[PDB]
């Protein structure tokens, strides 16, 4: 039903260490998302609704589809080659804001309030369980694919073998 | 597969076609020489 | 690769060998007819 | 150079939550390993020596290879249908022990002292990074394999196309 992405990010405030961003949504990012930041000790979580996303796009005067695309690149680690996003977090105000940096100019792409979680260990455990479940699934997919490749390669060798044989029978 | 079988068969037939054409050729040539010897004498 | 190329090669050899053989059969039959058309013409002159 | 396995366990004393075991070794578990337990907030780490493993196998009168096999199954999430392991840790004494459970009785399979680390957040972050790097690597493997499937499929198609065109041309001469 629901989907998520966990990404490493660097905060301008705290550049020495890696933080993680966990973003989860229902069907598409457009209908709202839950966003969690953690440093492995504490965690801060907020929610952004569909209407809040649509309002942010309109406030900035960016087309709605483009804005949602920008959130994907910035928040889901989907950035291409020529897109740079910077991330900021105030632990005082619990304000998270990020910018898109172009060659000569940057602009604020979004900003939400992420409140400090009372059970960070619980959030971290659940995050790690998700990673481990994902890995078991991917390992199964790899196994299935390695079997498909083995079978296809066999089918091809045998067909090359029949081609050699046909050539022999054509000569005799 | 079946394609290979169909190809072999057709190639076998084309070898036969060639053989039958050469047989025809040898016969017509023998008749030519016969009419040539008969025409000359 | 090698096998497929050899099959294509074989096909081209067969095609030309058949065409050439049919060419020979046709030339032989034409000539034979040509000589036959002379004897059927010379024996036509001899009659009565 | 080295390998690791992260697996989920439940402690006898804390049945309602998941702990993680992170085990790392060089070539084989037999030559020693580092074991870390974490609850997602603290971490406890210990090092087990080759000599300690051999001593245990000896004390339990178990064949070395068999004992190492048991460690692999218990600690690297490799239990078979008949293999039932229970895990115990005191956060006071930092004594870790695990047992294999049989029909009516159990036997102790291993014991470690695991010291609380001073850098739990760093350990937790590194563990997550490893999971994320593993996922990136597995996704790449999946893409490479998918393109291997496509390549072999196309190789197969090409051979059949060659046969069909050949037959076509043969049927025209």
């Amino acid at each position: 039903s629901g989907e998520r992405k966990i990404s490493r990010i660097h905060l301008v405030s705290e550049p020495s260490i890696t933080h993680f961003l966990q973003v989860s949504w229902e069907k598409t990012l457009e209908s709202g998302f839950v966003i969690t930041l953690t440093d492995g000790h504490s965690a801060w979580t907020g929610t952004v609704s569909e209407s809040e996303i649509s309002q942010e796009a309109d406030d900035m005067a960016m087309e709605k589809g483009k804005y949602v695309g920008e959130l994907r690149k910035a928040l889901l680690s989907g950035a291409g080659p020529a897109d740079v996003y910077t991330f900021n977090f105030s632990k005082e105000s619990c304000y998270f804001f990020f910018e898109k940096n172009l060659k000569d100019v940057s602009f604020r792409l979004g900003s939400f309030n992420l409140e400090k979680v009372e059970n960070p260990a619980e959030v971290i455990r659940e995050l790690i369980c998700y990673c481990l479940d994902t890995t078991a699934k991917n390992e199964k997919s790899i196994d299935d694919l390695e079997e498909k490749v083995a079978h296809a390669k066999e089918e091809n060798l045998n067909m090359h073998q029949m081609l050699d044989q046909t050539l022999l029978e054509l000569n005799n | 597969g079946a394609s290979m079988d169909a190809i072999k068969k057709k190639m076998q037939m084309l070898k036969l076609d060639k053989e039958n054409a050469l047989d025809r050729a040898e016969q017509a040539e023998a008749d030519k020489d016969f009419y040539f010897g008969k025409l000359r004498n």
